[PDB]
DNA sequence: TAAGTCACATGGTGCCGAGGCCGCTCA
DNA sequence: TGAGCGGCCTCGGCACCATGTGACTTA
């Protein structure tokens, strides 16, 4: 029996048809891992992934809400410009910073390589 | 190190008559021995028509090695499609004279015997069960070694062996339970469950019992001077049609 | 990757003709049962005519869209070239069949006379 | 290769439609079998079968599969028949030689 | 209208499949579920932008059935991490390094099963250093992941600085080893070779000798060139003029 | 022959003795921490492991005496602090 | 162990399954059985605990490419690809060791 | 000391197992004694805290 | 006298570098 | 037609376990 499995496949149905070493495609399970285990207490949110298909450039805006200190959590909002093929980050800019982390993030975000910025903010 | 070559016989030939002609032809008296063995004494292996006729022809001159000790062992049962096979050890040139006389006197059709994989497993099962003078059967455990020579493209995998120690073999047998065919019921299923290899499908060239015997696809060579009744019986059911 | 496409369309067309033949058989026996109540014990002389009407419907459809594709030679579609390849391999071996059959029949006559002599 | 892919999609669409029609037909015939308690088959009326006889990319698939495996089967039939025929020639050469030998033995 | 079926049989045959493709698609197995999977993929990419992520993993060998009704459960739970370092020079994500951790059968703790990290980063030593050997919680796994991702950041940043030094045409042709630690380059013709540790030059060697060039000024330059990498770039561009 | 039968019986006895030696070697290798292959390597590792276990026992005895001394000191010191 | 002219699409899928198990990739790292690194000699000593008994199995291998040959044997339905373990499939290749408690530790 | 090598190796295996068992028993007994001492120390430390 | 332990001396399987002929092989 | 690389392959030297028998002891 030939079966097609996608990102919305059941976990039991995936374990029925598992004979490779690739990671599990159950995307709810993948995001459950990503939310609960590697980065807990972080309410990420994406709200606009609009694109300029003439240039082949994707515009992404995400909100990172570091809610480990639930009384006064500090949140940030990025804007990324993809290349959507031959993936190059042409430009990224910081749309909004919460004022209670604004100075430390202002000193940190002045440098490039925003992956370090996100990891440093979470740490 | 006595290699036994196996040949089947198309007819149930009676050896207690006409052997004086062989004695006259070979100018020497042979020591023919008659026995009536009942090999499947276990209840699950059959309880009726279990009797065989075992002939042990022996070109007896002197006893120093197989150059004067090329034995002949015949087994027979009249209630089978093929009724008789022979197996002979040694390397004397008189053995083929004996085979030619057997053909030209009894008019039998004789062909060499080749063992399959399951036949070799059953022969390894048969060659550990030993009959005792107190009329009991004893399983003597030997550290087996399944030995394969697969044929793959570009000679990728020339050969591979599976060595099984003695205490591991008896541990597998005790894990399976009280059985009288340890290799076919406990060892081979454990190998299939662990490594994924079905050794009844893989090209199996020899299984080696350390210190006792090492059977091959066309010959059986044994450290013991004779061949036990269980091996002879399993060979006899091997060549049935 | 074209050989993969040809292999793929080969088992697809095999399953296609299989499912269409058995679909036609099931449709006709469904009509027979729905017109009757339980009459399913039809004789060989009627099942054979069912097979005959199946066969003529099949080859009539084959000729029918054989008309559709071979009437105007476009010489650009690869299905067209597939039709000429299939036809030129179908009609190639026709004479050798009868030649081998006749030669082996003469051989059989030689067997007959040799057996009579022996 | 895009035309091949879309034609593959069209033919698997047609295959799925035919599988649907099979499934509905067999469900209907099984329901009629369930509702009919008569195990023994009724004799089929000729007039009903007469009325059936008056009433009714597939053929490309039919001719492609038919011609392809027809050519393959004819080719392998040549292979087996030619091996059998050359075996017959060898057997007839040996048989004619031993026929002459038996004729000479009869005369002597 | 193409009435394919006879009117006598079209009543019990559902012809509505050909008219409505949605009926066929719901009789086989949408666009809202596609939208939610689409957003899930985008969110997973957002999470992987961090660099250190956990992904679920199952070893196909560890799949067994409970035999109650056929529930396939994983025997030994696995955990795989990926390390995507961002290369700012090419503005690209480098290819991920995967470290896969399997649970020990007898102790309920992760162990370093497989990894795709080269041998100049002692991932086994880092894993044994994490929580003094055994790791249990996801916090210890993330700590080991961060400890090795810092090494990946170190090698990528060092290679980025040296490649940017080459790109600005400040130095002539240079040779990089695998971790970009033992390097050699020409500033005008002077062969300056450096041994550099993590983001800090700990050793320097000026090799090429000119007749106008001296040795005490060479030693002073070697002492002055020590320090950070950005400081080395600034002071090398300063002394170039 | 009679002497041939005696030789066969002694052959079987010697084979059983050798199999017992090999089984004991395999059991001793099964009790070993690190897995060895050769007989000499198995025996050397067994001797090293026995000596290591002896040293571990003596060291554990000394460690327990030192732990008892530490516990007595802690108890007496805490009692003195309570009195103070 | 119970089991001819199986469907050529699912045959391609089981060939792909063996290819995935032995080389990691569906198309492989690229006759086709040749692995990324040919291995000449490997010897595995699998140990289990069947009711408080240590049961050792010593598998030794020889050839020009051990895991390519095992892949070919798996393609010929001689070795069950659903039961072939990791260490037999080419995981931690060119290392010979003892498999205790399901964990492969190499020899010294 | 034994005569036959099989008895020597069997006694070596038994000695290894006995050494492991004695080490485990000593560890368990000392763990119990240390637990009692730690309980007394913790209760007197809580009294000192009050 | 039957059975056991022992070192002993020969049997034997596996391994590999050296080198030779073969086996096409290609210009 | 002629040089020429590569799988084969056997020689044989080495390495190691395997093995059968006499000497000697135990019961």
């Amino acid at each position: 029996r030939v079966e097609r499995i996608n990102g919305l496949t059941n976990l039991q149905k995936e374990l029925v048809t598992k004979y490779d070493t690739l990671p599990l495609l159950n995307m709810n399970l993948r995001l459950s891992y990503l939310r609960d285990h590697t980065y807990p207490h972080l309410q990420v949110s994406v709200q606009s992934r609009d694109r300029v298909h003439n240039d082949g450039i994707e515009v992404l805006v995400v909100n990172y809400k570091f809610c480990r200190n639930t009384m006064n959590p500090f949140e940030i909002q990025f804007k990324m410009f993809y290349k959507f093929e031959d993936s190059t980050l042409l430009k990224w800019e910081i749309l909004r910073i919460s004022t209670n982390v604004r100075l430390k993030a202002k000193q940190l975000l002045a440098t490039r390589n925003f992956q370090k910025c996100l990891l440093s903010l979470y740490e | 190190p006595y290699t036994w070559k196996f040949l089947g016989i198309s007819k149930q030939l009676s050896l207690e008559n006409g052997i004086a002609k062989l004695n006259q032809l070979l100018n020497l008296e042979v020591d023919l021995d008659i026995q009536t063995i009942r090999v499947p004494s276990d209840p699950d292996g059959g309880t009726a028509a279990d009797e065989y006729i075992r002939y042990e022809m022996r070109l007896d001159i002197s006893n120093l090695d197989e150059g004067t000790y090329s034995k002949f062992i015949f087994l027979g049962n009249s209630k089978m499609e093929v009724p008789m096979f022979l197996c002979y050890c040694g390397t004397d040139n008189r053995n083929e004279v004996v085979l030619q006389w057997l053909k030209a006197e009894y008019g039998v059709i004789m062909w060499p015997i080749k063992f399959e994989q399951k036949t070799m497993i059953k022969l390894a099962d048969a060659s550990i069960v030993h009959v005792t003078k107190e009329n009991i059967e004893q399983i003597t455990w030997f550290s087996s070694k399944l030995y394969f020579e697969p044929e793959t493209q570009d000679k990728n995998l020339r050969q591979f062996s599976i060595e099984i120690p003695r205490e591991s073999c008896e541990g597998l047998a005790l894990g399976y339970g009280n059985t009288m065919h340890p290799y076919n019921d406990a060892i081979v299923p454990y190998i299939y469950n662990e490594t994924g290899m079905a050794v009844e499908r893989l090209p199996l060239t020899s299984v080696i019992l350390a210190g006792h015997t090492k059977i091959m696809r066309e010959s059986i060579v044994t450290s013991t001077r004779s061949l036990r009744n269980r091996v002879l019986a399993v060979v006899l059911q091997s060549i049935q049609f | 990757s074209s050989e993969k496409q040809w292999e793929r369309i080969q088992q697809l067309e095999k399953e296609h003709v299989e499912v269409y033949r058995e679909l036609l058989i099931t449709l006709d026996r469904l009509y027979l049962i729905r017109k009757h109540n339980h009459a399913v014990i039809l004789s060989h002389t009627q099942q054979r005519l069912l097979e005959i009407r199946h066969q003529l419907q099949i080859n009539l459809e084959k000729t029918a869209l054989l008309i559709r594709l071979l009437e105007k030679p476009d010489n650009t579609n690869v299905l067209f070239t597939k039709l000429q390849n299939l036809l030129e391999e179908s009609n190639s071996l026709d004479y050798e069949l009868l030649q081998s059959l006749g030669a082996q029949s003469s051989l059989h006559k030689q067997l007959i006379e040799s057996r009579a002599e022996r | 290769k895009d035309v091949l892919d879309v034609y593959i999609k069209n033919l698997e669409n047609q295959i799925g439609n035919k599988r649907y029609f099979l499934k509905q037909a067999q469900g209907a015939i099984d329901e009629i079998t369930k509702r009919s308690l008569d195990t023994e088959g009724k004799p089929v009326n000729s007039e009903v079968f007469t009325e059936l006889l008056r009433k009714p990319p597939i053929g490309f698939s039919l001719t492609s599969n038919f011609l392809s495996l027809r050519a393959q089967s004819s080719s392998e039939w040549l292979s087996l028949m030619n091996d059998q025929s050359v075996d017959q020639k060898a057997m007839l050469l040996l048989q004619n030689n031993i026929n002459s030998d038996l004729k000479e033995l009869l005369r002597k | 209208q193409h009435q394919m079926f006879d009117p006598g049989v079209a009543d019990l045959l559902d012809t509505d499949i050909l008219t409505s493709p949605s009926k066929r698609k719901r009789k086989l197995k949408s666009t809202s579920d596609r939208s939610e999977l689409e957003d899930y993929i985008v969110l997973e990419n957002v999470y992987r932008m961090f660099g250190i992520t956990f992904f679920p993993l199952v070893d196909p060998i560890d799949l067994k059935i409970k035999d109650a009704s056929g529930e396939i459960f994983v025997d030994r739970e696995m955990l795989g991490i990926r390390l995507e370092v961002f290369s700012e020079r090419t503005s690209q994500f480098e290819k991920p390094h995967y470290v896969l951790l399997k649970k020990r059968i007898k102790s309920n703790s992760w162990f370093l099963f497989k990894h795709t990290i080269p041998s100049f980063i002692d991932v086994q030593g880092i894993f044994d250093d994490t929580n003094g050997g055994l790791v249990i919680s996801h916090d210890d796994a993330y700590l080991f992941a961060k400890r090795v991702f810092l090494q990946l950041v170190e090698v990528q940043k060092r290679r980025q600085i040296f490649k940017d030094l080459e790109a600005k045409k400040i130095i002539h042709d240079l040779d990089l080893d695998l971790e970009s630690s033992m390097v050699s380059f020409f500033v005008k013709d002077i062969k300056v070779e450096l041994f550099v540790k993590q983001n800090e030059i700990v050793s320097c060697s000026i090799l090429d000798d000119i007749h106008d060039f001296s040795q005490n000024n060479k030693s002073k330059w070697e002492i002055a060139l020590l320090g950070s990498l950005d400081d080395l770039e600034l002071k090398l561009n300063h002394s170039f003029a | 022959e009679w002497k041939k039968q005696r030789k066969d019986s002694h052959k079987e006895v010697e084979r059983r003795r050798r199999e017992n030696i090999n089984t004991a070697i395999n059991v001793l290798s099964d009790l070993l921490p690190v897995r060895e292959s050769s007989k000499a390597a198995i025996l050397a590792c067994a001797a090293e492991y026995i000596q290591k276990l002896k040293e571990t026992d003596e060291a554990n005895i000394e460690k327990w005496t030192l732990q008892k001394l530490l516990s007595e000191q802690n108890a007496s010191q805490l009692a003195s602090a309570n009195e103070k | 162990l119970n089991d001819g002219k199986e469907e050529p699409e699912i045959r391609r899928l089981r060939l792909e399954k063996n290819m995935i198990k032995f080389k990691g990739s569906a198309n492989g790292v690229m006759s086709r059985y040749s692995s990324l690194v040919p291995i000449e000699k490997v010897g595995f000593t699998l140990k289990n605990e069947i009711n408080s008994r240590i049961i050792t199995i010593k598998l030794k291998f020889n050839g020009n490419d051990i895991f390519g040959g095992l892949h070919e044997l798996c393609d010929k339905n001689l070795i069950n690809i659903d039961k072939v373990p990791g260490w037999l499939a080419g995981e931690n290749g060119s290392f010979s060791g003892t498999i205790m408690n399901g964990d492969f530790q190499r020899e010294q």
